[PDB]
RNA sequence: GGUUUGACAUGGAUCGGGAGUGCUCAGAGAUGGGUGUGCCUCUUGGUCGGUUCACAGGUGGUGCAUGGCUGUCGUCAGCUCGUGUCGUGAGAUGUUGGGUUAAGUCCCGCAACGAGCGCAACCCUUGUUCACUGUUGCCAGCACGUUAUGGUGGGGACUCAGUGGAGACCGCCGGGGUCAACUCGGAGGAAGGUGGGGAUGACGUCAAGUCAUCAUGCCCCUUAUGUCCAGGGCUUCACGCAUGCUACAAUGGCUGGUACAGAGAGUGGCGAGCCUGUGAGGGUGAGCGAAUCUCGGAAAGCCGGUCUCAGUUCGGAUUGGGGUCUGCAACUCGACCUCAUGAAGUCGGAGUCGCUAGUAAUCGCAGAUCAGCAACGCUGCGGUGAAUACGUUCCCGGGGC
């Protein structure tokens, strides 16, 4: 759903054939960034009817979220061990 | 434990003196600090002094010994028990 | 056709010093395909920041080695020569593949 | 270190296995890089004092 | 106690590494000779005065800059103890060393130098706020933007260790593109030794 | 905290059944991680319910979560020497993340075979009005009636 | 068990020419005895020898004699100074007050006017984009390729690599805000009010830690507290605490198939391929000093089959057998393979811990040290990916007055 709805948010439908190259990442990240490329191929081929919507639906923007690195002295990126007073 | 193909370990001078000592009669204690050899059949009937860190304990080589170690029977540490 | 591998620690030396090998080899005619970047050896040392202790607080380190590229189509012996002979700083290294 | 065991890393040892490293700077025997030598501290003190070349704090 | 070396901490942005020699197999060996040149030099030459020792290398062939404040002593006379030092450094590291020795512009404005004075005046005996007013007058005649210094130890023969510090001016040490001078040296008393710390700011750099 | 409300995440529509409440469903089951296991576990359990009855299984989703929501809750509130139990009411949303917890809770608690149709009998237990559901919002109600005494210590 | 100017430095003398070593012998080894080989200049050096002479050596003491380095309160918002002024004086003012901010961040007023160290910014990394370059990277259009592999000529489009730029500033719009700082909303935009994370730790506190990394004052040892060696110990075990790992199963176990990573390492090294073995491995052995070659398989997940709630086809402790590899050597005291064995454990008392988003939870991967490894540790890396925050009443820590 994550990668056909750019279409159904746009006015084309499933009329419109793709062809994807995709690496690196799983398989939600590879999602995510094969629909954030179909929106923005349709934003540059139609930037006037499409763009206000597609927009809109948060969809024209790129999320960097990314794995937060690791601490030193934490567990995890911001688990920390076990506080043992006494 | 060792490897196959590489034989067992005899410390080549306990081999060589229980060689000495079967040849000129089985009848003394070897003194040692090999607790790192190996326990052979040409040794059996012996009685070997393997050193436990601080004294050189008596050992009488048996049929059975052949598949251990010389510092198997040479305890290093020792408790008797927590309190009396 | 001639291979040179630049690596430097300093990447300003490693592209001043890419530069000068190509105006060189350029002023003696032998064009030669431009400096590509190789990506950058990151080696990474973490240390305890005390001397006794203290393992919660700790400082890391990196060696960056910069590599940059450089294909020399035309033979011309005199730039052979040239590439011989000129000098470079002492903190990037040279290396030549005939 | 004691200059005793410093001199005795040094010299060639009677078994390969028997070999260590050392500090060649500071002579300790616990954390000790292969790629220059060097300690824990050795490092730390050096590479602020920038002998070391290529070697910059990481805050990646 | 918990700052970090300014000199470590602006390395790569303003300020650079003393050697500059590239090498992936032999690395560790230069870096030990490396070390037995600086102490050597240290040892043998702490008349001079040494604000940095600075070390090239292009092929078997060793490069040394010594920065001094008074390379008299290193130079002695028509570069006989230049050349006693060389001989010195072949012994010791078995390359071709070409030493070459430069001046300080401002000796009262570098501040391994000025740590090089205050320890020598401490170990003399000299008054500690005197010695440290001295340096920080001198440096502000020199026309440094921000002077600091602090001694650390027995300070006057005591018993109880201070850390008494003089500063004036502005010494942002918090700041990157700040030119932060940085520079240390310990008075070996009759009790113990001193640790003299300096910072000099000597202006804002790109 | 002490700055002010947090924002909340916007909620996701499940891409099967078109409702926001199955996509809660699956990320309170959500177990480890599991995204793909926890829907899979939730879709079999909706799959089951239209299977046991012709009416839609979102339909009865929401009939349970009708049935399970609380009005209104009790919570510890330190007036005096002695700690009193102060019923206060039941926000939409956070009613209905406490029906959704409990209906996940009491569906692990239960004691058939698989997680899928434990929840699936869960989920048609409580549309129909019955199950531990259902009992622990009847007696949260119940002693919230009991010490509705204390209405008027509402801040 | 050996040794005594010593295991190692530096300097004077004094007798020297070998030092240093190969093979052997004795010895647990240290060491000692053989035997072979035996300086380069030069008539006075490099190198060693003793005898000494100086002297070395100490992980021996004191961290409450110290330097250095570090923890810590604490990323806390503060701590001070010059001059003026007030007060006999310590001292105060600035630095109080109103508003605001993540912030002593700013704004307003003000016997204060200023400045400094902290905050912030400059730095690194991540999110958008442009120019430049195009191999060992990439393949849109063009020509073949053994069928096949961007394998090929070639290409600057896309991706990426890495250099240099652009970009965010409450800058714009509207409201609030006496105004003013700020604040709310909106547009544009990859990103909006500090965008995320790191580096960075003020004046000082705790006579906090370290004389054992190093350095050092004083004291102490000097045929021994130096130093060499073999064996032992640091791995003990009636117990107690602490940090973790694997679990107690069905959101699971087993089994076959099948997808998608990132960051790293490598020449005494990483090792493919083939052969051999149940396997650890062994034998051969290309390639790669590495965007090329290798480590390499990602695992979770999906799909098919199966187990059916059983102290189990859960769990994998312990114990018996047979092995492999590293190493001079795996008894004490290594990892791993295989066969058998199949312990406690049914979700854990009082109490207690972490976490506000790509976080917690979990899933694998890599590196440092390292012959090997007790690593489940540590430092990183990506995969999957939540719930909740009404609120400050209460608990703990802190800030202004
Ligand atoms: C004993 O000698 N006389 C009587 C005084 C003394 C003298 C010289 C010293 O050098 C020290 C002490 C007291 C101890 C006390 C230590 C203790 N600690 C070991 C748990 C402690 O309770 C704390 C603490 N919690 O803060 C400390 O302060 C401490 O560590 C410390 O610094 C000490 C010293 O070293
Ligand atoms: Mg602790
Ligand atoms: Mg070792
Ligand atoms: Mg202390
Ligand atoms: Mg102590
Ligand atoms: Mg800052
Ligand atoms: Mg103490
Ligand atoms: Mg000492
Ligand atoms: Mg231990
Ligand atoms: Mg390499
Ligand atoms: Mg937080
Ligand atoms: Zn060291």
């Amino acid at each position: 759903q994550i990668v056909t709805e750019p279409f159904a948010t746009a006015g084309v439908e499933g009329a419109y054939d793709v062809i994807a190259r995709i690496g690196g990442g799983g398989v939600t990240g590879q999602a995510g960034a094969l629909r954030l490329g179909i929106a923005r191929a349709l934003n540059n081929v139609d930037p006037e009817a499409s763009r206000p919507a597609l927009k809109k639906a948060g969809m024209l923007t790129r999320d960097a979220r990314v794995k937060e690195r690791k601490k030193a002295g934490l567990k995890k990126a911001r688990k920390a061990p076990q506080y043992s007073k006494r | 434990p060792r490897s196959l193909k590489k034989g067992p370990f005899v410390d080549e001078h306990l081999a060589k003196k229980v060689t000495a000592q079967n040849e000129a009669g089985t009848h003394n204690v070897i003194k040692t600090w090999s607790r790192r050899s190996m326990v052979t059949p040409d040794m059996i009937g012996h009685t070997i002094g393997v050193h436990d860190g601080r004294k050189h304990v008596p050992v009488f080589v048996t049929e059975s010994m052949v598949g251990h170690k010389l510092g198997e029977f040479a305890p290093t540490r020792t408790f008797k028990g927590h309190v009396k | 056709k001639i291979r040179i591998r630049l690596r430097a620690y300093d990447h300003e030396v490693i592209d001043s010093s890419a530069r000068k090998i190509v105006d060189t080899v350029t002023r003696t005619g032998a064009k030669v395909a431009g400096p590509v970047p190789l990506p950058t050896e990151k080696n990474v040392f973490c240390v305890i920041r005390s001397p006794h202790k203290y393992k919660d607080s700790r400082e890391h380190f990196e060696m960056r080695t910069h590599k940059r590229l450089i294909d020399i189509l035309e033979p011309t012996p005199k730039t052979v020569d040239s590439l011989m002979r000129l000098d470079l700083p002492a903190g990037v290294d040279i290396e030549i593949k005939l | 270190a004691k200059t005793a065991l410093k001199v005795k890393a040094a010299r060639k040892p009677k078994f390969g296995v028997r070999a260590y490293t050392r500090c060649q700077r500071c002579g300790r025997p616990h954390s000790v890089y292969r790629k220059f030598g060097l300690c824990r501290i050795c490092l730390r003190e050096m590479a602020h004092a920038g002998q070391l070349p290529g070697v910059t704090k990481s805050s990646w | 106690g918990q700052k970090i070396n300014p000199h470590g901490f602006r390395l790569g942005v303003t300020t650079d590494h003393k050697t500059r020699w590239y090498a992936e197999k032999q690395y560790a060996e230069l870096v030990g000779e490396d070390v037995k040149i600086r102490e050597w030099l240290h040892k043998n030459l702490e008349r001079a005065g040494l604000s940095s020792i600075e070390i090239e290398r292009r092929s078997e062939r060793v490069t040394i800059f010594l920065y001094a404040a008074r390379p008299g002593i290193v130079i002695g006379r028509n570069g006989a103890e230049a050349e006693r030092v060389r001989g010195e450094l072949e012994k010791l590291t078995g390359k071709q060393i070409q030493l070459n020795i430069l001046e300080v512009k401002s000796p009262e404005t570098d501040a391994q130098l000025v740590a090089q004075g205050i320890a020598e005046q401490l170990a003399a005996r000299v008054a500690f706020r005197r010695a440290m007013r001295k340096a920080q007058q001198s440096a502000m005649n020199a026309g440094a933007l921000g002077i600091r210094i602090k001694c650390s130890g027995r300070l006057g023969g005591a018993e109880m260790s201070r850390s008494e510090g003089y500063r004036e001016g502005r010494v942002p040490l918090h700041t990157l593109r700040a030119d932060i001078d940085y520079g240390f040296f310990e008075a070996r008393t009759t009790f113990g030794r001193i640790g003299v710390k300096v910072w000099i700011y000597k202006g804002d750099v790109t | 905290p002490r700055k002010g409300p947090a924002p909340k995440r916007p909620v996701m529509v499940d891409p099967v059944y078109g409702s926001p409440l199955v996509s809660q469903l699956v990320s309170k089951i959500l177990l480890d991680g599991k995204k793909t296991v926890a829907q899979n576990i939730v879709y079999t359990a909706l799959e089951g319910c239209r299977a046991k009855n012709n009416t839609d299984p979102v339909q009865t989703l929401k009939r349970a979560l009708d049935n399970i929501k609380p009005s209104l809750e009790v919570k510890s509130r330190r007036v005096g020497g002695a700690t009193y139990q102060v019923p206060v009411e039941v926000k939409p949303a956070r009613q209905t993340t406490l029906a959704m917890r409990w209906l996940v809770n009491f569906s692990r608690e239960r004691r058939e075979k698989t997680m899928a149709e434990r929840l699936m009998n869960e989920i048609l237990d409580a549309s129909n009005g019955l199950g531990a559901s259902v009992k622990r919002r009847e007696d949260t109600h119940k002693m919230a009636e009991a010490n509705r005494a204390f209405a008027h210590y509402r801040w």
